C-alpha cells in the first residue's frame, strides 16, 4: 500500500508532534492505552495510512522523535499518550546545541545523522513504498534547522522520488527572545529552498490575533494553539484516509498548485472558528462557509494578501455538500474579485470534497493557497540580516564553530533572487 | 396542513424552516421530512419540566480487499475466501474488538 | 440545558432583595470558558407568576402587565431548595444557601432544615502500567526497574 | 428573497430597538429562549424578512447593534431578550462620546466605520436583496446623531438602489437637559435632508400629552414610550410579512408619499386608544375608528396640523375589513374638511388593508400624513441656533476639534431653503 512516515525535529517539533499524533488517535477513536474501542469501520479500514499494527493490537505510530534536550522528551513521555511511543525511536544525544545553526549542521549532526538514517529505513523496509516522509521544524528554532537541513539533504538523494512535506513556523516579525535567530534562519532557508518541494510556513501572531478574534478566552496556552494547527494540518492530510468523491493524492495536490521549481512557501487557511455564542448562533452552511473561510483575517500565516494577489487556490471540504454550491461559491468570488486573480492563470481554484466529515462538526472545510504575500516577511528578514551583517556583531560563536562568511553572502545572494523572482512574476 | 402539509405547492415563493440540514434531494419528501424534523425539535424542548457494516456479510469479501482489518498476517495458509470469512467470526470471538 | 443541541449546565446566584421584593440572576464569569465579560443575566426587577386569561381588553400589544391583572407574583415563600422551580420558560434547581439563609427561614417564615445536595459530577481513577511478564531472559527484579520510562 | 436589515443607534435608539423587538418576537410567538411554539402557520410563513435561522430551532434578528458606552450596552443585554441578539453585532468601543457632535463625527468615526461597514457588509451578502434599511436614532442624540451621519453618507453610494428610512426623535420644545442640543441637532439635519429618503418624526412632549389624555396611568416609563412607538413602526411594516390584498412595498408608498425630493420628513398617527373602563365601555366601530384617528389629539409627532395644511395622508389598516366602509369614510372627513386639502392635487388619501388582527384587539390601524405643520418646530429651532450664535457661547470645545463657523452658516442656509419651499408650495 502507500504510507507516510513523520519525523518531529525542534523543540517546535516535541510540541505538535505529541499534540498531532493525539489528535489524529482521538479522531480514530484509540484509546490512550492503545487498545482499539471499535466505533468506525472505516477508520479501522484506512488506519494503516498512519499506524503499524503488531500482535496484541496496539497502535504504533510511523513517526519518529528527535533533539537533544532530554528533559523535553521526558516531559513529553510524561505526557497523557507518551506510551504510544517507542523506546527504539527515541533518538537522541548527550548535549545541548545551545541553538546555534552552525552547530546543529556540522558538529553534533556527526554522532546522531547515522542513527536516525538507521532508524528511518529501516522503518522503509518495514513499509511497502512510502509517497514520502513530512517534516514539523522550526526554521529559526535552535536545534530544529540544524538539525533539518542536513538530514533533507541527505534523504534527498537517498529517495529522489517521494514527497518531503516540511512544516516551520515563522519567527515573529515583533517578538523572538532569539537573538541570533536572523542569522539561523537565513542560513536554514538557503538549503530549505534548494531542497524542498513543499512548505507551510505559520506565525503565531496571528495565532494570538485569532485567539483574541474567535477564541475568546485571553490568555491561551500554546498547547491548544498546537491544536489549533494540528487540527489545519491534519485535515489537509484527511484525503488519503478516507473514502468519498474526492482526489487525495499530495501529489495532485502539487501539480494543481506549483507554477515553477522555485515556489514552495504556502499560507494555511482555516474553516469555522466558533465561540462562545456562535454554537447556538451560527447557521452552519455553504454560503457562510465561503464568506468565513476566504476572510483576511481567519488566514492564519503570514500577514494581509491584500497588498499583493492571489495566484493559485485550493480548497479541501468535509461534509455531505454537493458541489454544485461549492462551484457557484467558487464563481462568486471570481466575479466579487476578479481584479486580484491573475489574467496571467485564470480559474485558479482547485477543490477536492471528502464526505467522512470531523467529530464533533458537521460542515467544515481546510483552504491553502499561494499568494504573493511573502515578500514582506522574508524582505524584513533581509533587511535585519543586513543591518546585523553591518558590523557582524556575535559573529564569534560562529566563527569559531568553523563557518565562513561566503556562505552568509551567498544564502543572501539565494534570497535577493526569491524577492525579485516573486516581484515580476506579478507585477 | 389546511390544504396539505406533505407538500408545500412546487415553485413556493415562501420558505419553509429546516433550510439547511437533509437536504439534496427532491422537493416533495424533504418537504415531508423537513416538516417532520419541526415537530420533532418542537416537542424535545417542550418536554414539560421533566424535573418536575455491509463492508463484510456472512460469506466473506471479494478477492484483492486492501484495508487492514485485524490480524490477517499473523494467521495463515488458507484460501483468502476462507480467511476473510474466518475472521468474519474470531472478529466476533478474539479480535472481538471490531465494531 | 442537555436538551438543546451543544448545551450544558451552569451555576449562578440568584439575590432575594428583601426592601423591594425584586429578582435578579448573577453569573459565574470564572476564567476560560469562552463566555463574553457580562456581569448579569436578567437584572432586577420584578417578575410575574401568575396571570389572568382575559387580557384581551389588555392585549401586550398595549401597556405591559400591572395591578389590574397579576394573580399573584412570585413571593419568598415560593423558593425552596430541592424542587425545581421555573422562570421565563426556564426551571433551575435550586441546591445550596447560606447559613443567614438558612437560620432567617427558621424564624421568620419558619423553616425547618433542608441540607444541600451534592450536585456535582465524579469519575472513576485510571490504573498505572504494569510490567510485561517476565521473559525469561533478564532478572525477575531488575528488568523491572529496566522497563519503567 | 427580499428583505432587511435593521440599524439602532444611540442610545435612546437602544431603549426603541429593545422594544420594538421584543415586541415583533412577542406577536410572532418566540419565546423566550428562541425556540419557536407552533401555532400559526401564517407568521412561521413570513419570518425571513426580519430573522434569520440557525441551527437549535432558533431565530436571530438581523439587528447591528452600535455604541461607546457599556452600561447601556450590558443593561439591553440583561434585558428579556437580549440572548437573542449576537456579540458578533455587539459592536462597541470605551471612549465616551462627550456628547459633543463634532467628537462623535470626526475623531471617533474613523474607528469605528470600518468595524461597523464591515459588519453590515457581511450581514448584505448573507441576505439576498434588501428593500433596504430603517435607522432608528436621535437628531438630539449625540452618539445617535454623530454615528448617523457617517454611516448614511457612506451607506449611500455603495448601494444606491435601496430605501435608507429614518426614524428620529425631535427636541422637546419646553426642555432638552442638553443645551448644545440645537447646534447637533442642525448638524444632523443638514445632512438628513440632503441623503435620506423617509424620515417618521416624533416628540416626547406629545407623549407625555398622551399619558394625560388617554393612558392616564400617571406613573410611565420610557418602556412605555418606547412601547407605543414600536407599535406605531411595527403597524407601518405589518403589510409585508402577511397574505391578504395590499400594496406593501414602502417604496409604493413613498412614490405615493413624497411629491419633490426635498420634503422628507412626516408625522405618524396612531389607532384607538383606551382608558380602564372604556376596554368594554367602547363602541369598536369604523366610524369612530376614523374620529379618534384624524384627531388632533391622538397626533403625537410635533403639533396640531390645525395651524398647517395636509400634503399626504395614507392610513394602512389590519383586521377584518371591507372596502366599502373606509370608502365612505375616506369620503366623509374630505367632505367634511375640503378646504383644508390643498387645491394642488385632490384624492390625497392612500389606503391599504392587511386581515390579520393584532393579538388581543381586531380592528387596528396606522397613520402616517406629510403636511406643512412643521414650520413651528423648525422656526422656533432656527431662532435658538441664531441667538446663541450671535456671541458664539459654548463653541471652544468646537474649535478643539476643529471645526469652523462656515459650515453652521450653510447647514442653516439650507435649512431656511427648506423652509422657504415649504412654505411657497403651500401658500
Ligand atoms: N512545546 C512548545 N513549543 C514552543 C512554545 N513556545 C514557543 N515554542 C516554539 O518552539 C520554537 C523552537 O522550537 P525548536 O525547533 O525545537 O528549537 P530548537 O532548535 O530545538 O532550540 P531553541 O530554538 O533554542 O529553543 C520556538 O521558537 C518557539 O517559537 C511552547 O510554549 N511549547
Ligand atoms: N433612552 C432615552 N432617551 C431620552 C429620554 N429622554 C430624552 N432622551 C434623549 O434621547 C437622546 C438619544 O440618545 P443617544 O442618541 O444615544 O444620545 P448620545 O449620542 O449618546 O449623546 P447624548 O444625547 O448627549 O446622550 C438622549 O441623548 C436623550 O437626550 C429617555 O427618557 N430615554
Amino acid at each position: 500500500m502507500r504510507e507516510i512516515v513523520h519525523l518531529q525535529a525542534g523543540q517546535c517539533g516535541n510540541q505538535i508532534g505529541a499534540k498531532f499524533w493525539e489528535v489524529i488517535s482521538d479522531e480514530h477513536g484509540i484509546d490512550p492505552t492503545g487498545t482499539y474501542h471499535g466505533d468506525s469501520d472505516l477508520q479501522l479500514e484506512r488506519i494503516n495510512v498512519y499506524y503499524n499494527e503488531a500482535t496484541g493490537g496496539k497502535y504504533v505510530p510511523r513517526a519518529v522523535l528527535v533533539d537533544l534536550e532530554p528533559g523535553t522528551m521526558d516531559s513529553v513521555r510524561s505526557g497523557p499518550f507518551g506510551q504510544i511511543f517507542r523506546p527504539d525511536n527515541f533518538v537522541f544525544g548527550q548535549s545541548g546545541a545551545g541553538n546555534n545553526w552552525a552547530k546543529g549542521h556540522y558538529t553534533e549532526g556527526a554522532e546522531l545523522v547515522d542513527s536516525v538514517l538507521d532508524v528511518v529505513r529501516k522503518e522503509a523496509e518495514s513499509c511497502d513504498c512510502l509517497q514520502g516522509f513530512q517534516l514539523t521544524h522550526s526554521l529559526g528554532g535552535g536545534t530544529g534547522s540544524g538539525m533539518g537541513t542536513l538530514l533533507i539533504s541527505k534523504i534527498r538523494e537517498e529517495y529522489p522520488d517521494r514527497i518531503m512535506n516540511t512544516f516551520s513556523v515563522v519567527p515573529s516579525p515583533k517578538v523572538s527572545d532569539t537573538v541570533v535567530e536572523p542569522y539561523n534562519a537565513t542560513l536554514s532557508v538557503h538549503q530549505l529552498v534548494e531542497n524542498t518541494d513543499e512548505t507551510y510556513c505559520i506565525d503565531n501572531e496571528a495565532l494570538y490575533d485569532i485567539c483574541f478574534r474567535t477564541l475568546k478566552l485571553t490568555t491561551p496556552t500554546y498547547g491548544d494553539l498546537n491544536h489549533l494547527v494540528s487540527a489545519t494540518m491534519s485535515g489537509v492530510t484527511t484525503c488519503l484516509r478516507f473514502p468519498g468523491q474526492l482526489n487525495a493524492d499530495l501529489r495532485k495536490l502539487a501539480v494543481n498548485m506549483v507554477p515553477f521549481p522555485r515556489l514552495h512557501f504556502f499560507m494555511p487557511g482555516f474553516a469555522p472558528l466558533t465561540s462562545r455564542g456562535s454554537q447556538q448562533y451560527r447557521a452552519l452552511t455553504v454560503p457562510e462557509l465561503t464568506q468565513q473561510m476566504f476572510d483576511a483575517k481567519n488566514m492564519m500565516a503570514a500577514c494581509d494578501p491584500r497588498h499583493g494577489r492571489y495566484l493559485t487556490v485550493a480548497a479541501v471540504f468535509r461534509g455531505r455538500m454537493s458541489m454544485k454550491e461549492v462551484d457557484e461559491q467558487m464563481l462568486n468570488v471570481q466575479n466579487k474579485n476578479s481584479s486580484y486573480f491573475v489574467e496571467w492563470i485564470p480559474n485558479n481554484v482547485k477543490t477536492a470534497v471528502c464526505d467522512i466529515p470531523p467529530r464533533g462538526l458537521k460542515m467544515s472545510a481546510t483552504f491553502i493557497g499561494n499568494s504573493t504575500a511573502i515578500q514582506e516577511l522574508f524582505k524584513r528578514i533581509s533587511e535585519q540580516f543586513t543591518a546585523m551583517f553591518r558590523r557582524k556583531a556575535f559573529l564569534h560563536w560562529y566563527t569559531g564553530e568553523g563557518m565562513d562568511e561566503m556562505e552568509f553572502t551567498e544564502a543572501e545572494s539565494n534570497m535577493n533572487d526569491l524577492v525579485s523572482e516573486y516581484q515580476q512574476y506579478q507585477d | 396542513p389546511n390544504l396539505i402539509q406533505r407538500k408545500a405547492i412546487s415553485g413556493y415563493a415562501g420558505f419553509v424552516p429546516r433550510f439547511a440540514w437533509v437536504m439534496g434531494m427532491n422537493y416533495r419528501d424533504g418537504v415531508t421530512q423537513a416538516m417532520d424534523d419541526f415537530d420533532k425539535n418542537q416537542f424535545v424542548f417542550r418536554h414539560p419540566v421533566c424535573a418536575l457494516t455491509t463492508i463484510y456479510r456472512s460469506q466473506g469479501l471479494i478477492p484483492f480487499y486492501m484495508g487492514f482489518i485485524p490480524s490477517m498476517q499473523d494467521n495463515y495458509a488458507l484460501t483468502f475466501g476462507n480467511s476473510t470469512r474466518r475472521a468474519y467470526q474470531k472478529e466476533l470471538d478474539r479480535r472481538s474488538h471490531t465494531l | 440545558d442537555t436538551d438543546s443541541l451543544f448545551g450544558e449546565c451552569r451555576h449562578y446566584i440568584i439575590h432575594y432583595y428583601l426592601m423591594d421584593d425584586t429578582v435578579e440572576i448573577r453569573e459565574v464569569h470564572e476564567r476560560n470558558n469562552g463566555r463574553d465579560p457580562f456581569p448579569l443575566l436578567m437584572n432586577r426587577q420584578r417578575m410575574p407568576k401568575v396571570l389572568v386569561e382575559n387580557a384581551k381588553n389588555f392585549p401586550k400589544c398595549v401597556l405591559e402587565i400591572s395591578d389590574q391583572e397579576v394573580l399573584e407574583w412570585y413571593t419568598a415563600k415560593d423558593f425552596i431548595v430541592g424542587k425545581p422551580l421555573t422562570i421565563l420558560g426556564r426551571t433551575f434547581f435550586i441546591y445550596d444557601c447560606d447559613p443567614f439563609t438558612r437560620q432567617f427561614y427558621k424564624d421568620k417564615f419558619g423553616m425547618p432544615d433542608l441540607p444541600p445536595v451534592d450536585v456535582t459530577k465524579k469519575e472513576p481513577p485510571p490504573v498505572k502500567q504494569e510490567l510485561p511478564p517476565y521473559n525469561g531472559y533478564g532478572l525477575i527484579e531488575d528488568s523491572a526497574q529496566n522497563c519503567f520510562a
